[PDB]
Order: C-alpha cells, then structure tokens, then sequence
C-alpha cells in the first residue's frame, strides 16, 4: 500500500467490522469489540461518492455519429466523416479507461493514508502508556477500561493518569 | 494485556478493478459505469412510434412507388426504420438526383403531410390518364405509376402544347417534392409520346432555377427499359412559389409533402414493439442509468456515452484482504 | 507551563472556493481563476489594421458592385470582415450566384483586393455597352443602373449581335476575382429583342477552367419586378493564365475585377460597432482584453485569444484549505 | 486531510501567521509569536506555481471553429462541421474541467504533506527533550529562549544541551 | 564506534531527465522514452510488397496512357503509390480530367490493376480509328500519338459522321475502372473537318449510370499548342454491369480499361521525391520507415502501415527510477 | 520530495547499492555494506512496469491523417479536413504531454513513501534500543552482529532480547 498501512503493516482486514470502512479493535477485560470509526469512514464516503459524481457529471456529454450516407463520388467526404467519428470514440475510449486506472490507484492510496493516520492519531496518544505489537496493534502497560478506550478512540485519552501504573508495569518485566 | 487495535473493512467480495501500478485487485465496494446490455428490439421514444417501411425503401416510400401504398398519407415519427431488403423503391430506372442529401432532409423531420400540389388539370391540352408502366406494378395491377408524380404524355391527336403551373406556399410549412424528366431510348418512343423537335423542362421558384432537356439513348435493360427517368427533389419554402413550364418530357409534380422538421434512420432487422424507451441504439434499447456504455454510436433518445469499452469498473471501497477461515 | 513550540499553516479572510475531485466549495487561502467571462461589445483594430464594415451591403453586394454599395468600390484592406446581419442590398437583379459558398470562404482569407478595369467596354465589338441597365439595381441617384463590376451587353439598335471576343492575360503577381453571368430571359421576345435570333452561348476558358451556358428561357416568379434571371459566377484567374471571353448574346460581362492578396481570415455577422480601439483578440461577440487562459465568449474569433470552453469557472487552488480562527 | 494534518491532527490554521503557508508558533517567557518557514514555503511556491505554468503551457493550443457557409445541398458537411466542432468543444471542456479538479484535489495534499514533514522535521530534532502534545504542538521539557526556539526553526537545535536538564525535569 | 544500519535509496551516473508538474529537469535512475524521431528517409516494401512508383508520370499520365508513359503499361500491383513532385508526363492534350480527386481518391484504394481491350477499335462503324494523333502528345519515339487507353475518333472522307454504339458487359467479378472524353475544337471549321455538321452528341449509360455530353466550342489559351480542350471522364463499372457508348460526334472512346482490385489494407498515395529500394517496412510514413518499438512518433501524421501515434512532442520520457542524488567526488 | 524521504532527511543515494532501488547500508564490527530490499525494490518494479504498459496499451491507438485532394472548389472541406486532424493531433499532443508530467510527478512520489514506509519498518521494531543519528541512520545501543542486522531487515529484530544490554548502554 503506498502509506504501508492496508495490506501492509496491518496485515488484513476485519470481517468482524461490518459498519464502517476503518476502525478499532479493542480487548478488555470487561470484552472484545470491533467499532468503526465514524468521522473518517463517513468522510471517505462523502469524498469517494463526490468523485464518483464528479466523474460522472464531466462524462455525461455524448458524441454523435450519424446515419449519413454517401454516393460514389463522395469517398473523401465518407471517409472524412469516418476518420473523424472514429477518432472522437478513441479520444473518450482513452480517456475513460485512463482514468479509471488512475483513479482506481488514488483511491486505494485515500483509504491507506486514512487507515495510517487513524493509527498514529492513536500512537501519539499512548507514548510509552502502551508497547506497539505489530499488525497496528497497541498493548497497555495499565488497565484500560471501556471508558478508557473510548478515550483513546474519540481523542481524549489521559497520558498523565496512566503514568505510573504504566511505568511500573513497564518495567517489572 | 489490553489490545486497541486499528484496522480496516473486509468483505466476501470477489470482484476485481485494475489499477494502473495493479491488475485483478479485489476491493470490498465498486460500481461499474459501463453498460454492455441491451434489449433487441425497436420501442417507442417519447411514446412515438417509429414508422417501419417494411418493404418499401426511403425511395419507395415518399416518391410513392404502387407497392408501397401502405405506407401513403401522414406519417409522425420519432424515427425512421429502413429493411435491409426492401424490394421496392424506384420502380422505373433511373436516378433520383441528390439521394443522399434528400435521404439527410427527411431524416432531420418529424412529420410529413400529403397534399394534391399540382392537380392533373393544371396541365392542358396533355393526357394525363395515360401515363403508367409495366416497370411500376402495384400488387394488384400489372401497370401503374408513383402516386406522387404524373406522367404527362400528348394527346391523341398531335401536338404537345407549351404546359405551366405555378403553386404558391401561402402556408407555414415547407414542402417537398418531387419530379422527373423521361429520357426515351429511341427517337420512335420520344415522338411517339411527345410532338416533335426540342424539348425542355424549366421550373423556378424565388431561390432556384431548374433546367434539362431529354438524352435520347439506349441504355442496358433495367426492369424492362432502355429508356430511364431523371428524378428531382425541392423544398418550397414558405411564402415562396414555384413555376412549371414544359413542351415534352416532363414527369410531372402531383402529390407533395408539407414537411415539419435529431432524427435517425436505422437500417435493422430488428422488430418494433408495444415498449417504450428512453434510450434507442440502431442494435437495440438501453434500460440503463449508467454513464457508459458499448453497444452502439448511432442513437436517438438520451443515451450514455458509447466507448469500446469491455468494464468501466470504479473501486470505491478500499482492497479486500478478508481472513482465512480454514 | 513549560515552553511550547507548534507547527502549522497560514489562514486568511479568504471566501474564494475551489473544486476537488473529493470535495466541492473548499475555502482556500489563495486560487487562480483561468477562465475568462467578460468581453467589450465591439469589433477593434487588430494587429493595427481596421475591420471591413459592409454596412447595408451584403459580401455579394459589395463584391459584384451593386449600385448602393459604392461606399465600398475601389481598394480594401482589412483584418476581417463585417457584415451586418439585416445588410439589404446585395444580389439586385434576382438570380444565383453560382458556388457562392465557397466565394464566401475564398474572400475571408484574403487582406486585400485591389479593383481595376478587367476588360474595357471597347473589348467587345458590333454591341452596345450602354444600355444594361435595370430598375431592379437603382442607385441612390438613379432608378435604373447595374452592378460596376459587370457589363450587361445588348444588341445595337440595328442587328444582330455578332460574335464577341475577349482576352485577358493576367501579368501580375496575383491572382484575379473576377465575375460574370448568364442572362436568362423570362421570354423569347426579350431574347429576341436584347440578342439576336438563333442559339446562344457564352464560352469561358482559361489554361486550367472551361465555361460554357446557353439561355434557358422561362419565367420564374417576380422578384425586385424580374421573372427573368441572372446566373451570376465567379473565379480565379492564377498568376500567368489568360482569359478567353467568346460569345453569342446573354453574356453578363465582367468590367472590373480584383488583385487579391491573402493566416486567419474571419467574417462576423455581427450588429456591433466598430469602435476607435486597439484588440489582440477579436471575438465575434466581442473583445477579449486577458491574460487568462481560456474563454468562455465565442469559438470564433481572430487574433491570439484564449481556448473557448463551455466551462463558467477553472479556478486552481494555489494556496491551502482556510481554516481560520 | 489526507497526509492527516491540515483540517486533521492540527486542526486549525492561523490567520496571525502572515508571511507564509507552513510555520512555527511558539511561547515562552519572552512572549509568542508566528513565523514561516521560509524555504518549504518557498518550494512550495516554486512548485505549484510551475505546475500552475505547465497547465497553462499545456492548454496554450486553440481548436479554431470557422463560420464557413453551407447550402440547401450541404446539410451533411455542414452538420459534419458542427458534429466535429462541438466534439472537440466537448474534449476540451472535459480536459479543463476535470484537470482543475484532480490537480486541485493533489495541491491540498501537497500542502497536507510539507505540513506533516515540518511537523516531523522539528519532532526529530527535539526528540524526548520535549513532549508531543495531539496538536502539532511541542512542549519542552527545558526553558526555550529565543535562540532555542530560532535554532528548533533553522534546524540547528542542539540536543545534548539541553538532554540533561530536559531529563531532570521529565522525571521531576 | 557504534553498529549503524541506514536506510536509503539507489543512485547512479545517470544524467537523463524528466519533467514533472512541479519540476523541470529531474535527474532519474532509470527512465523510458517513449517517443520515436529516427526515420529512414526511403520507401520500402510494405506487406512484402513494392510501391508503384509513377517516374516521370503522374496518375493522370498513368491510368490514360500517356504515351510517354509505357514503363508503366501493364498490369500492376502495389502497397501504395508514389508520385514524384516534378513528374511531367500527365494529361498532355489539354483538358480537364472530370472528378480528379475522387479519383486519385479511388484508385489509392486499389491493390492491382489488369489492363485489357475493353472496345476494340472495330466497334465503331463507318468511322476512323486511325488519325486520331496529336503532336501535344508524343511517344519518346514519335512525335505525334495518344493516350494509349483512349481512341481519338475521327470521320472518314464521307462527309458523315454515322451514329457510333458500342456495348460492353462485365461478367466478370471485379469493377472495371474506364475513361472516355469529349473533343471540344476552337473552331467550327475544326469541329466540320474532323466531325460531321449539325448537333452532335456524347451519351454512355449503365444500369446505375447516365451520361450525355455535347461539344462547347471555343478557342481558348494555347496549352501545348492546343487552344481546344477535352473533357476526360472516369467511372466503374460494377460486377454484372453493361456500359452502352452512343455517339455522334467528339466522342474520346474508351478502348483499353482496368478491371480493378481494392484493398483490405488501407490503401495510400505519396507526393514525395524520397527514393524507392528493396527494404522491408512495418510502418511507412511520407517522410520515412520507422522501425521502432516506441508509443509516439513525431516524423509524420501520413503513413501506411503499423505506426505509433503521431504527436508534435520533442520527447515523451517517463520517470520509472527515483531521484538521482549521487555523491558529490572531488 | 513529498513523503520527505529522498532529498530530504535522507540527504543523498548510494551509488553503491547496485542491487536495488531501496535499501539498507550497515556497519558493525563484522564489516560495513550495501544490500537493496528485494521484497519492497520489486514490488515497485511491478508497478512502475504495470504502470508503463498501462499507458502503452491505452496509448496503442492511432489517428489516421490521410493524402486525399481538393480542387479549387473545395476550401471548405479541404480546411474541414485540416481542423479535423490537426485537432486530434492537439488532444493527443496535449494528453501525451500532460500525462508524462503528472504521472512523473506522481512516480517520484511512490518512490519517496517506499524509502520513508522502510525506514519507518525498521524505526518501529527498533524502538529505543537503536539512537537516531541524522539521515536514516541508526546507531544500535547494542552490539549487532551480521544475523542481528539480517534480522532488522527481515522484520524479525528481537527487542527483548537486546533491550538490558541496550539500555544499560543508554545509562552511560
Ligand atoms: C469520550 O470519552 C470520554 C472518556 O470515555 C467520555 O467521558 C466522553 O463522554 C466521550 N464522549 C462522548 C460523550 O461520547
Ligand atoms: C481581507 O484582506 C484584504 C487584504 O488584507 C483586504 O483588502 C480586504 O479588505 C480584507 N477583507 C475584508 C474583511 O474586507
Ligand atoms: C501572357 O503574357 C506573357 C508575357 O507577359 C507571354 O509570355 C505569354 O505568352 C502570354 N500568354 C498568352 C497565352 O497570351
Ligand atoms: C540560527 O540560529 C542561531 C541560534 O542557534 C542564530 O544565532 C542564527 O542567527 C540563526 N541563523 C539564521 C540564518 O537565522
Ligand atoms: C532542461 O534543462 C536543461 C539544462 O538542465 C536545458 O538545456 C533544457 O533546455 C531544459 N529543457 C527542457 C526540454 O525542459
Ligand atoms: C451482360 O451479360 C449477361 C450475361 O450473359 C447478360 O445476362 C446480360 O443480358 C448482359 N446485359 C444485357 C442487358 O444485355
């Protein structure tokens, strides 16, 4: 993936996540959960159904090619009309096939950047409170409640209040 | 200890978009733009139907060839639909002049309404009840002509006296119309049917002036003749008038069109239906809402674009990469 | 308390938008619109050089000569042409000026005609060259004149009309516009009375053209009080090629022609007023005064002017998304 | 945003920030201000406006319609004429159109990126000497003067200067 | 010392450069040109098959039979056409050749040409077939002759030019490509010697064709001596066809004619000076082969053949390596 | 560059690394080298190739110009014709032309995230056992032998096991 995350360092996705596109997997000692993370996964919808309209809107002009015929003396004007009706579908043959490859490479990239950037919203919380496993996994070095979680998920997580609990456990190990 | 995890959707779907760096690459949501399915069929559009020719070609049909009476009158359509083989259009050989241009002109109408433009009385001192051919059967008689034009021929006694007509569009429509100079194989048949010396067909209007006169040869057999016909087409435009004036030789004006002018015509062996559509390609109708599609450049109603196309498929979904369950 | 240091990104007062792929009317803190939508409605010198205002003539009008065009006689340079869309005085005597089309297109790729005598009246002999004149071509000073550039040769009082010959051997370095006809009378008592008795015929002929019309005599519809009609006609007369004139009767002669020198050519039918004012690009609805880079004002135009799209704004983000405090 | 830091993890701008797109904010006893980064800005600069000039290059090429004449026998060129004109009309509307917003999509994530860089950049630098709070933001773990903070802003912050005071403190 | 591991990236000697949006000459690793600009400025063999090369003809001089132009007589087959620039053997009685494009336009299409008798001078009866010469067209071994594919009919000593008619049927399977004329003489008195008097006449017809033409008689300027003219004409007569000649007077016969293949293969003419040999080519373009494996081309829109795309670009590079950031020596 | 890695905090490339696009320089005790990451260096070879024949292959269409005559009657068509092709010319012209740009644009760009996407592999299962000296370089705080180095670049680098000797080594 070009950000690392999808198919990357985060190994696979979770069928178990059925309401959202990006997310968190939690376990606690109260349960374990997958919850999608509303903003970004309803962000990308916003943004990823705007250019399925965009492209839409730009491609709904239509070229025209015509029944006319043409007599035994008009072969140039024929094949004129040919040349240039041929030409007119290859132009926009191109141009849609172009840019579905290439959209289609942009937009895996917007879910991987948004998958990665989830995760380090998370990383810069946790500091040294956690031990990064891999697979965009985090382990607690203290208790984490559901409240606690929840913290870490909406942006509020409390470094500080963890501390020494945390770097007590860290460090009997 | 406690596990936060972040991660990604997965789905159990298969299908596949490629991607300029990636082919084949599975991703759990995508549409597909393009639209390669359609229905074989002719189907109303703006609940208009099509005028179907049958057997008749777009010769046939408005130079009023006997065979093709079924097709005589009014007509309204929201396109026109040519057989391939259509057997009957110009019965008596020879050529009608500007073909494609005039084919072009009643492609771009909607309507035609069929109107005496010159009745057989304008012409005098003519016979007008002779004029008929074994070239030109109806189904029923063996010998007959174009509903749409007379062939004036001198009367019994000789000579074929100076003729004139003139008709005057008063009217809000255009009219279109039709006429002929006969080209005799021999001497024999031009004095035959018409008195002796030079002859010419001259007709005008405001904008156009028309002159010929007959070539007198034999030309291969076509439908039993050596002898051929010029056909011509004109449009009067309203408030103008056109003026008729012949000494021999003069197929003659009698049955024209008020015309009221994108339209197609469609040549297809395809069968016209009690359907409606919103979409109809010379192959068939699309019943679609998508943005492109492959069956057809040629098309009437509102269509989406056609491509060569095989999938135009969108991923919009993020890569699929669900556990193995085993 | 401790010291704090903090990156981030400039904001503005800005409330201009721009359009993503992903996004619609995203605020950004500085774009470049390279669209242009505004015109001055009028035609303008271009390149230094003024357009051709027809007036109340058509192109047919002023290029045959016809009597209320003599505004426009003699030289003309332009950097475009201008004819107004209700121009009444064109085609005079009724009938069809032949290839007309492709005249049009001819003369809107040239800068320049210069109009001289072709052939003198003295060129054609045993006829008269005074009295070809008609009530359907009035000047403003006379009822009954004829387009300058064409004779319309008749009969002298006592007959017949002989054969009448011309040439003209074109020396220059340019190649000549020229006209002539065809007269079809609505009668064969003008034919008789205008031309001789017998069987007509004007014969043309240079190195590479062949011309040859007889009279066709019929009456067509009155228009300007003619049922008789001109077939008008035009041509080229290339550097180093001659013309042979020979005919019989019903030739409209050509009189006066033009050196024709020809980039670009454009004719706008337009009603806009040429105004005293300089233009780089000249639109057919108006000028366009930019740096921008496309245009939505007109497909037609001359000069260097913008791309036309059908687009109303192409506006680039420069700047960032605004997020102002 | 998509390098998730405008409009994301810094989640406003700052209009008090005047002389460039990506900069420094600080506080500290002295007082606190704005500056720009003048050399990301700079290239910033350098390469949109070259993108910006490559458009325009790129689109500096004229399809020229003509008002030629068509007659009465002439409505298929004629139409052929119009088909071809409005069809590339239609090429050159779509080209325009969508280029501006593709390219517009890619220039906010350019300054998405030089945004996350100079945030990482300075995060190198001041390694554990200081604490990285959600927002973009850096809060020392030592007493920042002037120069400190001009040194954190020309890249020549010096670390060990400061390790042992930062440590102290870090654990007091 | 300490252990260190470094992650980087590839560079090398490469000075190759490439373009981007936001920056103009970006020294890569590794990059593709897609663009070809080399041309061999010859003609070759197409689909192993050689070109018609006209000489000193032009297609008008070859397809009447100027006769001046025997080399090129008999039957011929080709890949495509080309037409020297200065050729000066054309139509050398003066005249207009009627729908010239359309036909240099038709017989681009061809493939092979067969020519044969199609009327033999026996078919006009009570006329002469044998004085039709002029010194406007030389052989280059009599200084008076024509087109080898026309018969220039003239009268006997009789005063009369009889009624003429000639038939022929094309039961065959391929078009037959025909010429045939119409003499308009500067004078009458020219018009009397070598015709009849009175009205004279030109007809052909077929069963999808008319024609009649009539003498338009006139001096006009001199054109290899000639102050009159002739009107040529060209058309196909189509499988299962019959022409039937009628004429009076100033009838140009048709005598030898072209059945005609056309072409799978687009099909093409080239007005060039470029030289002819015994090369093989994919792609012909006016200017030159190309033998390339590359996308775009610049050397030519006109070709015939398997060609890339045309484009005005310089070049077309693509970046497939990274900045090229080698270590600075001194 | 964009992502920040090449010309960035990582200064300059390795003529030296023969091997590959993106890789590892090590120095130890052992000895120092150059070794290319195959796994991520073919990866991009796979799509810069796929992306090449990509646009090769919707390249592979042609628009034909053609030889064919007017006569002195035909300005309209004839300039009909001209206006025709050379516009196609100017859409193709235009599409080649700016797509090489972007598509440059963009391929440097994958390239710097695969360099800063291997440093960042290599940061993440160092941790604190390894110092940040500038450039991409870290220096172990551990004695790291040729299969500890093999062992960083497979992705198998074991923590626990250096983390005393590392940290007691941090302390001095
Ligand atoms: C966010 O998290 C904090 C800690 O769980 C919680 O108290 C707060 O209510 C949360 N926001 C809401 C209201 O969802
Ligand atoms: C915003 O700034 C520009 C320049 O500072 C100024 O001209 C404009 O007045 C300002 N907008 C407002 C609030 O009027
Ligand atoms: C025309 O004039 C040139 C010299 O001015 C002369 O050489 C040429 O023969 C003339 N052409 C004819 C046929 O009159
Ligand atoms: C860089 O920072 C130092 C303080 O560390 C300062 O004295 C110096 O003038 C600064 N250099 C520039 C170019 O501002
Ligand atoms: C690219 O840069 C070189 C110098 O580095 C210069 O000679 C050339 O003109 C530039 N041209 C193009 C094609 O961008
Ligand atoms: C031409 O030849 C065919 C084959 O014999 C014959 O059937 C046909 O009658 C001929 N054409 C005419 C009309 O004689």
């Amino acid at each position: 993936g070009i950000f690392g995350a999808i198919a990357g360092f985060i190994e696979g996705g979770w069928t178990g996540m059925i309401d959202g596109w990006y997310g968190y997997h939690h376990e606690n000692s109260q349960g374990s959960g997958y919850a999608a993370d509303r903003e970004s996964t309803q962000k990308a919808i916003d943004g990823i159904t705007n250019k399925v309209n965009s492209i839409i809107n730009k491609m709904n002009t239509q070229f025209e090619a015509v029944d006319h015929e043409f007599s035994n003396l008009e072969r140039r004007i024929g094949n004129l009309n040919k040349r240039m009706e041929d030409g007119f579908l290859d132009v926009w043959t191109y141009n849609a096939e172009l840019l579905v490859l290439l959209e289609n490479e942009r937009t895996l990239d917007l879910h991987d950047a948004n998958v990665k950037n989830l995760y380090e919203k998370v990383k810069s919380q946790l500091r040294d409170n956690a031990n990064d496993l891999g697979n965009g996994c985090f382990e607690f070095w203290h208790k984490c409640d559901n409240e606690c979680m929840e913290s870490v998920k909406n942006g509020t997580y409390d470094y500080p209040k963890y501390q020494k609990e945390s770097k007590l456990n860290r460090q009997g190990i | 200890g406690d596990k936060i995890c972040i991660g990604y959707h997965a789905n159990n779907s298969t299908t596949q978009v490629d991607t300029l760096l990636e082919k084949n690459v599975t991703v759990t949501h995508s549409v597909e733009l393009l639209e390669n399915q359609k229905e074989k069929r002719f189907c109303k559009i703006m609940n208009k139907a099509p005028l179907d020719l049958k057997d008749c070609t777009i010769e046939g049909w408005i130079l009023g060839n006997p065979k093709c009476d079924l097709l005589l009158g009014d007509q309204s359509w929201s396109y026109i639909v040519e057989r391939p083989n259509a057997q009957n259009g110009i019965c008596y050989p020879g050529v009608l002049n500007e073909l494609e241009e005039l084919k072009a002109f009643i492609g771009s109408g909607e309507r035609v309404e069929r109107f005496e433009m010159f009745p057989k009385s304008t012409w005098a001192g003519v016979d007008t009840s002779r004029g008929v051919t074994n070239a030109c059967p109806s189904y029923t008689i063996d010998s007959s002509f174009y509903r749409n034009l007379v062939w004036i021929v001198k009367t019994d006694s000789a000579t074929y006296p100076v003729i004139k007509g003139t008709y005057n569009n008063t009217g809000t429509q255009p009219i279109l119309y039709f006429w002929g100079v006969h080209h005799p194989l021999d001497t024999t048949v031009q004095d035959n049917l018409y008195g002796s010396g030079d002859k010419y067909v001259r007709m005008g209007t405001e904008s156009m002036n028309f002159a010929k006169s007959p070539e007198i040869a034999a030309r291969p057999a076509v439908n039993g003749q050596r002898s051929r016909i010029d056909y011509y087409w004109s449009v009067l435009r309203p408030g103008e008038t056109l003026n008729v004036e012949s000494n021999g030789n003069l197929i003659a004006p009698w049955y024209a069109y008020k015309f009221v002018s994108k339209g197609a015509v469609f040549k297809s062996d395809l069968p016209i239906e009690n359907c409606d559509a919103t979409c109809q390609t010379i192959t068939g109708v699309l019943r679609t809402n998508k943005t492109f599609q492959n069956v057809s450049p040629l098309w009437i109603g509102e269509c989406p674009k056609y491509v060569k196309s095989e999938s135009l498929r969108l991923a919009t979904g993020l890569r699929n990469v669900p556990q193995i369950a085993t």
